[PDB]
């Protein structure tokens, strides 16, 4: 399941809110818009062979089911610690940050490493890409910081003029 | 075998033991083998070959310089460019001239260019000091 | 002020800390490299003085204006300074140590003549009134040899042509890291250098053609080596003076991160709630 | 209340609270849904009461004792938000796990430099066991920079007397690592409890040069320090 | 609507190269104000120059703006836009002076201008 | 700003450059009239053009004026002369 | 109160040229701040110097602080003072040192609390 904003959303129960007259909260967002997401995203779940069954009746016992959801949100001006955006970045189990300066550069899709982050990590990834994926995120967060001291250095050490462009072949 | 040393001002050129050399002298052509007496001699711009132990034969190229040679120990203080007397007073005369109009030539440090301008930009009317509580 | 000027500010301030660390990473390695071009040039002066020493005091002497001390009527000095700014207390130090010592000279009626290596004692002495007659800029971090031979050849000419009786070079000496010190040291007539030949009575060379007419000439390779020496010291000593002083600049930044990060909340939360009593006691 | 109940049996309890700011949250959202005039930053206004009647309840007693280890979040990395600020009042210790600590192989991330409690004075520990842990972390805020001067100019600008303190350091920043019983089915090795006056051993020894002839690994995830050199013996 | 798909290649690469070109120049000015024009290489000075050309004829003048200036407007199409863009990068026009490309509306009047000038 | 919002024009005075000396302290950088030239004589109409590209070109090389030491003598003019006209 | 026609020339002078100053010595305080005062010109370091006494020559000693401090209390007529600050503006007192004018009374009392430095 996708949600397109997660960020539209709760501007509408924001509007629907005050015309109730409840009493409002940080940023006039109601009292509680955190238990507006959180009971929203905690549906997406993984559940196991005994809960299916017992729903089910008993129809259908070998599996499990699953719902994994990708909320979206936007933020202004690249500001993740806006209280809707710092909300939801602690419900769920990681986010990929899409930088606006990489994607005007041409670097598409924007994914900016070290910010992103999937915390439930290789349990998930298929055993080829776990294995050849492996170094990869660090690679680039590193090469992303020395591209950046790569503009006021000339002359660099031929040790770091080899990361440098390796990181960018990968880019 | 002696060992030959041929430095410049900046660095060092050559270096390690050698069975012969053969040197354009001011006075004439010349040639050192092993054990020559001591000598002291100016040379002129051309080539120098070095025979490196064992035959291995080459020629390096110096601008002038100065030879002096010890019993068993030999170099050649050479320069970086050619020297003469009319060669030199044109850098006199340019350098003289530079002094009495101001023409300050500028450094070619790009990168401290470029991290000066960001820093100089970066810092611009911050007003910290003002803002941050901070009394100085 | 405000919080979204205050976040601006932070953000300039820890963009100013990424320019400081990475000047600070650029000089610690050309200070390296110039520290390696100083020792490269050590053989060459080396061996030139014993060269001299054994030509002009050892089993016999020959008698060079350069070698023997003369009344001092007016004094030489050539200036090496940098070529770019941000080296902290470099070019200052020298400057002041400089200007108390031709004051002390021209308390005793003699005059001074100054040679100015780099831009930057040339725009200061060019407005304290000095007297410059000779100048070369732009060199650098590429110091090369034949770029000094014009200022020297003035300052040699003017020596044996009469019109000085001593010569100075000023300029840093590198001796760590962590310290640099300005020093003005003599350079004609030339110093002595505990250059005793008492191993040679064993020999002594042949000339070709005449013993003379090569001491002068090593004379004057000997004073350009040492002026290009110089030049050099005092570009490793920028070097070290500028990493030490990017440093303290890192460290002064994100000292004041902190303190723009307190200023910073205080508005957030003084925004917060500013803007939440408005909404809840302009209701009924 | 259920740990008040064991502790009544006159047990040592230990109530661990996975995130105390989500419980002031609740508490400003109930409060907004009963109407009640906003406080501070939006939050309740009987913030510090709701707080201080459960932390007051969480004491020792003549009778038994509870201990209380409490995750924290803190807002917009403020130290000064209310809720922090309101906790804060309350803790004695506060240990911090650092990502950095644990990139290096060292369980558990305890980051030794900011990590801190208000036990730590001679009147309540005793002065060895003070002085032993201000020179611990005196070492390795030393440490901190000499590993500085090292990145940017090499180790061989160092003096030779810092050459030992950046030996020491090492050997102490591997000592605060131990096999814990439960870390086995990572680590295979089995686990070590450690009695406190043993760390103060290690570690008076570690400070002072007892133990420099014996390579850094020997006390990496070793447990006690005389198991430290039974396990240089073999190394 | 600025992708090849709906706009053309050539329109495409017309506005990148622009951009890029004008990017570069911003590069370049914190260089030129310290160690001044004449340190730049050769293929810079060139992109300077291109881009400071390229940053003139953007301008136009409007049909409306003539109560402002009195100078007469201007229509130009996206053929000629396009066509002159091209022209300025790839080189053709290094013969002109700047200021035969301030105000002037399509390219071939550029030509008319610096024959005034 | 709803009474920036309803007029024609704005004189920004500003204390950091009351404080130095430059008095009236108007902020010529953020100032702005909308009728513009309409409302001028032709000869300050035409001799005003200048000015403002002074000032324009001074304010986007001011930011150098504490390193002016270092500066390219070709904009060491161009940053001499926005403050001759300040 | 603080025109030309209320207080003369010469006092409405002195104060805008310490207002200059002080104001001068403020924008400073970011750049001493970051990259520290050797950065500074020869020109600037001694704006700085300058704003730095004029700081301290403001400070004044109360007669009725003499209960914190026990210093007694100075009265300094108008003269006296736009005498003593056109003193440190035009440099005539920069062989002092700063402690030289910190909680004195007339300009002579900095010179002579020089004296025993």
């Amino acid at each position: 399941i996708i949600y397109d904003d997660l960020s539209k959303q709760a501007v509408a129960y924001r509007q629907i809110s005050l015309l109730l007259r409840r009493p409002p909260g940080r940023e006039a967002f109601p009292g509680d818009v955190f238990y507006l997401h959180s009971r929203l995203l905690e549906r997406a779940a993984r559940v196991n062979a005994e809960y299916v069954e017992a729903f089910t009746k008993g129809e259908v016992k070998g599996k499990t089911g699953s719902l994994t959801a990708l909320p979206i949100i936007e933020t202004q001006a690249g500001d993740v610690s806006a209280f809707v955006p710092t909300n939801v970045i602690s419900i769920t189990d990681g986010q990929i940050f899409l930088e606006t300066n990489l994607f005007n550069a041409g670097i598409r899709p924007a994914v900016n490493p070290g910010i992103s982050v999937s915390r439930v990590g290789g349990a998930a990834q298929t055993k080829i890409m776990k294995k050849l994926s492996g170094g990869i995120r660090t690679a680039l967060a590193q090469y992303r910081e020395l591209a950046a001291f790569s503009q006021f250095a000339s002359d660099l050490d031929d040790a770091t003029r080899k990361q440098l462009d390796h990181g960018q072949k990968v880019t | 075998t002696y060992h030959l040393d041929v430095v410049s001002a900046e660095q060092q050129m050559f270096s390690g033991l050698v069975e012969k050399i053969q040197v354009t002298g001011s006075e004439g052509e010349l040639g050192i083998y092993p054990g020559h007496a001591p000598l002291l001699t100016a040379i002129k711009p051309g080539m120098i070959r070095i025979v490196k132990q064992h035959g291995h034969e080459e020629f390096i190229y110096l601008s002038g310089g100065i030879l002096e040679v010890q019993p068993g120990n030999v170099t050649v203080l050479a320069d970086t460019a050619i020297r003469g007397q009319d060669l030199d007073e044109a850098r006199a005369m340019e350098a003289k001239r530079k002094a009495e109009e101001h023409i300050s030539s500028s450094h070619g440090d790009v990168d401290y260019a470029q991290a000066s301008a960001e820093l100089a930009k970066a810092i611009a009317q911050l007003r910290v000091i003002e803002l941050t509580k901070k009394a100085m | 002020a405000g919080a979204k000027d205050i976040r601006s500010k932070i953000a300039s301030v820890q963009n100013t800390q990424k320019i400081t660390k990475a000047m600070e990473m650029v000089a610690a390695s050309k200070m390296r490299k110039s520290q390696d071009r100083m020792a490269a040039s050590r053989p060459y002066a080396e061996t030139m003085r014993k060269v001299i020493g054994h030509l002009a005091h050892g089993n016999l002497e020959y008698k060079h204006p350069y070698l023997e001390d003369r009344d001092v009527k007016r004094v030489g000095y050539l200036v090496v300074s940098t070529d770019r700014g941000l080296a902290g207390g470099l070019n200052i130090n020298l400057f002041k140590k400089l200007l108390a010592e031709m004051k002390t000279w021209t308390d005793k009626g003699v005059q001074a003549d100054l040679a100015m290596i780099g831009s930057k004692g040339v725009s200061f002495f060019n407005s304290v009134g000095g007297n410059v007659v000779a100048q070369v800029t732009g060199m650098g971090d590429n110091p090369s040899l034949s770029e000094l031979i014009g200022p020297v050849k003035v300052m040699l000419q003017a020596y044996d042509e009469g019109r000085l009786d001593k010569l100075y070079i000023v300029s840093n000496k590198f001796i760590n890291t962590m310290s640099q010190v300005p020093t003005i040291s003599q350079l004609l007539p030339l110093p002595a250098s505990d250059d005793d030949d008492l191993k040679h009575k064993s020999w002594d060379y042949l000339y070709e053609p005449d013993p003379k007419a090569l001491l002068d000439t090593l004379l004057r390779r000997y004073v350009e080596s040492q002026v290009y020496q110089g030049v050099v010291e005092n570009l490793a000593s920028e070097q070290a003076a500028r990493m030490v002083a990017m440093k303290a600049a890192t460290d002064n930044g994100g000292s004041l991160i902190k303190e723009l990060q307190l200023v910073y909340n205080k508005a957030r939360q003084a925004s917060i709630t500013q803007e939440l009593t408005e909404i809840v006691s302009g209701a009924a | 209340t259920m740990a008040e109940k064991f502790r009544d049996e006159g047990r040592d309890v230990l109530l661990f609270v996975d995130n105390i700011y989500r419980y002031t949250l609740a508490g400003t959202e109930v409060s907004a849904l009963l109407g009640r005039m906003p406080s501070a930053v939006g939050y309740q206004p009987t913030l510090a009461e709701e707080m201080g009647v459960l932390q007051e309840r969480i004491t020792s007693t003549k009778t038994g004792s509870i201990t209380s280890v409490q995750a924290v979040y803190v807002p917009a990395d403020d130290l000064t938000d209310p809720s922090p600020a309101t906790t804060f009042a309350h803790l004695d210790a506060t240990v911090v796990l650092s990502r950095q600590i644990a990139s290096l192989g060292i369980y558990p991330a305890v980051d030794p430099l900011d990590s801190t409690s208000r036990q730590l004075d001679p009147l309540v520990v005793g002065q060895e066991h003070y002085d032993t842990a201000r020179g611990v972390q005196s070492i390795l805020q030393r440490y901190q920079e000499l590993k500085d001067i090292i990145a940017i100019l090499g180790m061989d600008e160092l003096s030779e007397e810092d050459k030992l303190v950046v030996a020491r350091a090492r050997k102490i920043q591997r000592f605060l690592s131990q096999p814990f019983f439960v870390a086995e089915v990572f680590t295979g090795s089995p686990g070590k409890y450690v009695s406190l006056k043993d760390t103060i051993r290690g570690f008076k020894g570690i400070m002072e040069g007892e133990y420099d002839h014996l390579p850094e690994q020997a006390f990496y995830m070793v447990g006690s320090i005389e198991e430290a050199v039974e396990k240089a013996k073999k190394l």
